[PDB]
RNA sequence: AGAGUUAAAUUAUAACUAAGCUGUAAAAAGCCCUAGUUAAAAUAAAAUAACCCACGAAAGUGACUCUAAUAAUCCUGACACACGAUAGCUAGGACCCAAACUGGGAUUAGAUACCCCACUAUGCCUAGCCCUAAACCCAAAUAGUUACAUAACAAAACUA
């Protein structure tokens, strides 16, 4: 008969969960531009999810479109595409200092 | 859509360009495939130089192709693409609006994993 | 935004050296191999016009390893080029070896200037097997 | 080689000094891994010696990244101590 | 009387919620050369460094201004049992009790 | 809903005859698909010509 | 499991150019039908992504595409049935590179080894065998519990 008792509900100030920054977006092998975000410029390599910072899936996802997009070649494979160099920078990478 | 196909052309003029893509969808539409659509992606200079057909090509230009065909099928259009003398490189993609969109819900995040090592009073 | 380093091939970019398109300019070919450097310093039409290895230069199968020896090649190498007239010189160091740098090093102090360094250093997507490691 | 030379692994000296642009394209291969590579790839590595590298780099990267995490949480209390000599 | 549940779901600590971006009244009592020991009243004191502006305004016995980032500092790390207290919370430094 | 979806691209599909038009088009009009991010989550497309 | 495809690297083989090139702790032998550069199929092997931990019963599986496709309304179960890494055997292809064997070269008291250099069975494919591993996560399967409880060490203790 405690009426000032706590209630058993759900936690009301939880967090909204964080967001790769591709969540719900769609990865096509069809946009270069995109995939070359992902891409070290010199090397033509793929950054792994500690620089990208993507979710489990997205990374995949990515990894997957790029290498679809080197072998139909949309893209090349050991260089990023001087016109997709002057593009905004995603990647968390410093290179020089 | 049902297959998607990327073809990558030898750069000519326009006609040649229209006779080669035509034959193509021909052939295609005889094998038994329905053609949704026609994309041109333009003439680029490729990433990297392709050779096939005895020639070394730098530029090509970019096409897709939506259809729906009969599993039966995909190898005979493949196999007819790759005879053909004025494709610089074909392939055939299961179309990307199959695969569904399951919502990222976010990041789950990973909390330290405990119960490792037994409890030991060591040093 | 001063000194982006990888000036394109298309013609959107006018920065000349000596007067020259960066695709004119002569190409140092450095090769820097555990026991041997090797500079051939060739043109934009690829004719040779310079060659120094480091055995080239008087050194032995040792001894031939070292920077110094590098740096030493590099200098003559430098001196039979600048006598076929090149200033500019674009280079490439293939090879991950001891004397990289001190060849690099050795084309300037050699009075040979330099633009640009690129490593083309082959990096098998795994392609042909290596030798077995050593000692086992 | 069917790529269009000159694009990879490029950098051009700026203001003629030419150490500080080959420590730069070192500062590049080395953030790559190319260099790990280069060195790795001199002789072979048998596929077992090569988990076992790999899992003793994961462990002591999860080690040095844990540590390292420690550390900078306990940095505040480097400060000058408040009470001393009670 | 005052049921003890009473006490606590009327408490302020209570009607704050979430400790994270929360702006809060604090009391300095306990000063080393750079550095402010502040009483918010939560449970811990938390540090902090006197500013520029003003230096020799605060003194020991001042009330000041924070933005509370963390009622405590804690957390687990590799093969640990319980997690580690620093036994301070993380706050800002905003002003000095504006008035 | 699906049957009429397919029921309504039924028009729109290429045809025998049609092929004529659709191929003289898809050379008029080159499209894109090329796409880009920002670290914010947004898209910004190609800049208008 | 099929069928199709190739980006990096390497090699034939030409064009130039220089006499060396390779190789170690240091050398020697070895090769100059060598080396650097520029071209370039086949064969073989699949950087980064992977700080991921998925798929398979296990062995195993991480270049690309398409086809086929992952038993059981789900308890245990063999000497029965079907599979089973490497190496090996049989027949036919393949041969870039690696490489037991072997022949040179050093080292050494000796050196049948560790280091160097060539080159072979063999790794590769197709078909058939062989059925072994530190085939080990040395931790049986299926339901449970965190009660009771520290031989030692390691991956904490136990029911049915
Ligand atoms: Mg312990
Ligand atoms: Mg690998
Ligand atoms: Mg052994
Ligand atoms: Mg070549
Ligand atoms: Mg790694
Ligand atoms: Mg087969
Ligand atoms: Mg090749
Ligand atoms: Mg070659
Ligand atoms: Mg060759
Ligand atoms: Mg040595
Ligand atoms: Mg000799
Ligand atoms: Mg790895
Ligand atoms: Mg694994
Ligand atoms: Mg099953
Ligand atoms: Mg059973
Ligand atoms: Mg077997
Ligand atoms: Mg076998
Ligand atoms: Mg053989
Ligand atoms: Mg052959
Ligand atoms: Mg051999
Ligand atoms: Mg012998
Ligand atoms: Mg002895
Ligand atoms: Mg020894
Ligand atoms: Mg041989
Ligand atoms: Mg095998
Ligand atoms: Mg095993
Ligand atoms: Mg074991
Ligand atoms: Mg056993
Ligand atoms: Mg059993
Ligand atoms: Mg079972
Ligand atoms: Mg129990
Ligand atoms: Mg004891
Ligand atoms: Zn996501």
């Amino acid at each position: 008969s405690n009426e000032d008792l706590p209630v058993p509900m759900e936690n009301p100030y939880k967090e909204p969960l964080k967001k790769c920054i591709l969540c719900e977006k769609h990865v096509d092998y069809k946009n270069v531009q995109l995939l070359s975000q992902f891409i070290s410029p010199f090397t033509g390599c793929i950054y792994g999810r500690h620089i990208t910072g993507l979710c489990g899936k997205k990374q995949k996802e990515i990894t997957k479109a790029i290498k679809r997009a080197q072998i139909l070649g949309f893209m090349p494979v050991t260089y990023k595409d001087p016109a997709y160099l002057k593009d905004p920078k995603v990647c968390n990478i410093k290179y020089r200092e | 859509p049902r297959y998607e196909l990327a073809l990558i052309l030898k750069a000519m003029q326009r006609p040649e360009t229209a006779a080669a893509l035509k034959r193509t969808l021909e052939a295609l539409m005889d094998r038994g495939a329905v053609v949704r659509n026609l994309e041109n992606l333009g003439e680029r200079m490729l990433p990297y130089k392709i050779s096939a057909h005895n020639q070394r090509h730098s530029r090509g230009g970019y096409f897709l192709v939506d259809f729906y065909a009969p599993a039966t099928t995909v190898e005979s259009m493949m196999e007819h693409l790759s005879r053909d003398i004025d494709v610089i490189r074909p392939n055939i993609v299961k179309h990307p609006l199959t695969q569904e969109v399951k919502e990222c819900e976010g990041i789950v995040p990973v909390p330290l994993e405990e119960k490792l090592y037994s409890t030991k009073k060591r040093k | 935004s001063f000194s982006i380093y990888p000036p394109i091939p298309g013609q959107e970019n006018s920065l000349r050296w000596a007067g020259k398109k960066f695709e004119e300019i002569p190409i140092a070919h450095i090769k820097a191999s555990y026991n041997n450097t090797q500079i051939q310093v060739v043109s934009a039409a690829h004719q040779p016009l310079a060659h120094a290895s480091c055995g080239t230069e008087g050194f032995r199968n040792a001894k031939k390893g070292t920077g110094i020896a590098a740096q030493t090649a590099g200098i003559a190498a430098a001196a039979k080029a600048t006598g076929k007239g090149v200033t500019h010189v674009r280079v490439v160091v293939k090879g991950l070896g001891p004397g990289r740098l001190s060849a690099i090093k050795g084309l300037t102090m050699g009075g040979l200037e330099v633009i640009s360094i690129t490593d083309n250093t082959p990096i098998p997507h795994n392609g042909c097997r290596p030798r077995k490691a050593r000692r086992l | 080689a069917n790529h269009l030379k000159f694009i990879a692994r490029t950098v051009m000296v700026q203001e003629g000094n030419v150490e500080g642009a080959y420590r730069t394209l070192n500062r590049i291969l080395t953030m790559d891994g190319l260099i790990e590579d280069i060195k790795r790839r001199r002789y072979y590595e048998k596929p077992c010696r090569r988990r076992q590298r790999e899992s003793y780099e994961t462990c002591r990267r999860i080690y040095n990244m844990e540590m390292a995490r420690k550390i900078n949480f306990l940095m505040r209390k480097n400060r000058a101590d408040p009470w001393q000599g009670c | 009387v005052e049921s003890f549940a009473s006490m606590l779901r009327h408490s302020p600590l209570t009607q704050m919620g979430p400790a994270k971006n929360k702006l809060v009244i604090g009391q300095i009592f306990h000063i080393v050369e750079d550095d402010l020991y502040i009483d918010f009243g939560g449970k811990f004191h938390c540090v902090c460094k006197r500013p520029e502006v003003d230096g020799e305004k605060y003194q020991k016995g001042t009330r000041v201004r924070l933005r509370l980032l963390d009622l405590e500092l804690t957390s687990r790390f590799l093969g640990a049992t319980t997690d580690t207290t620093i036994l301070e919370a993380d706050a800002v430094l905003l002003g000095l009790q504006e008035s | 809903q699906e049957v009429l979806q397919l029921q309504e691209e039924a028009k729109t599909f290429i045809t025998r005859e049609n092929l004529e038009a659709r191929v003289e088009e898809a050379l008029d009009s080159p499209k894109s698909y090329n796409w880009a991010i920002t670290r914010e989550g947004l898209v910004v497309r190609p800049q208008q010509k």
